[PDB]
């Protein structure tokens, strides 16, 4: 019926953490902040012409950031991109679409 | 109904598009069926605007997902512009129909195929291009590069595409991922398995425009 919505929130795997860690620096360079801790906690996916990942990463103390990461179709062999991020986010803030 | 249908071979199908990183497949799926019924009815093959449905369907959620039925409904209530007039930007903006003058065309309504029914689906595809859904989340789906897809895939359907023809043991689908995916943007998906969801959930949810 409803086509194109992200999945329900799934808890990070090793894949989740690797995808985050790929994009770590791009964040750090856009935010003008170095994150000492960078731990994937949760995710959602959505299927586009590729895959958007929406990732809650524990960065901080009780301090989180949400990531919107673009992964291309395999045949395209483009690197992962940090399309957008959200800052000053909480453990209990819902991963929503942005 | 024939053994084979291919609406491309009857000039009813426009080139393969790319939806990019927006969840606008429902807009895309709808537009293929609009382009198909108008050619079939008028003798003319045009391109109509996916970006207008994206901006303007307020029952759908832009790049965050939405419904082919309500998108087909919008075109039966109001109309649609040409793609050249209201081009795809891959991001939802405000709805700009009114500032693009009159709609290029309109349809009379929408019908729904009887779900979970292969034969029902094939009869409708023998009439015109139909909007169908499948499960596209899987890596094998994404990795598809040709042949008749038998899976694997589940029936957690997440993606609206258009059925533009059939043969003895497939149904031919136009996807919105570019031509560098699959068979130049197409995929032939297995039918006849006795699985009533269809392969990749293919018989879940199917609509077509009515226009004379």
């Amino acid at each position: 019926m409803m086509s194109g919505a992200p999945s329900a929130t799934q808890p990070a795997t090793a894949e989740t953490q690797h995808i985050a860690d790929q994009v770590r620096s791009q964040l750090e360079e856009k935010y003008n902040k170095k994150f000492p801790v960078f731990k994937a906690v949760s995710f959602k996916s959505q299927v586009v012409a590729g895959t958007n990942y929406f990732i809650k990463v524990h960065v901080g103390d009780e301090d989180f950031v949400h990531l919107r990461v673009f992964q291309s179709l395999p045949h395209e062999n483009k690197p992962l991109t940090l399309s957008n991020y959200q800052t000053n986010k909480a453990k209990h803030d819902e991963l929503t679409y942005f | 109904i024939p053994e084979y249908v291919d609406w491309r071979q009857k000039g009813a199908v426009t080139p393969v598009k790319n939806q990019g990183s927006c969840g606008s497949c429902w807009a895309f799926s709808a537009v293929v069926t609009i382009e198909g019924i108008i050619k079939i009815r008028t003798g003319n093959l045009n391109q109509y605007s996916e970006q207008e449905l994206l901006d303007c369907d307020r029952r759908s959620y832009g790049c965050n997902g939405g419904y082919p039925w309500s998108a087909l409904q919008l075109v039966a209530q109001y109309g649609i512009h040409y793609r050249n007039t209201y081009p795809y930007e891959g991001v939802q903006r405000y709805c700009r129909s009114r500032e693009k003058g009159p709609y290029a065309a309109k349809t009379d309504g929408v019908r729904q195929v009887q779900p979970y029914n292969q034969g029902a689906l094939l009869y409708s595809i023998a009439n015109q291009p139909v909007s169908v859904v499948l499960q596209a989340a899987g890596k094998d789906f994404q990795l598809y590069r040709g042949g008749i897809f038998v899976g694997p895939c589940g029936n957690k359907v997440d993606h609206a595409v258009a059925a533009v023809g059939y043969g003895p043991n497939y149904i031919l689908i136009k996807n919105s991922w570019g031509t560098g995916w699959g068979e130049n943007g197409y995929i032939r998906i297995k039918r006849g398995t006795g699985n009533s969801y269809g392969v990749c959930g293919l018989y879940t949810s199917s609509f077509y425009p009515v226009k004379n």
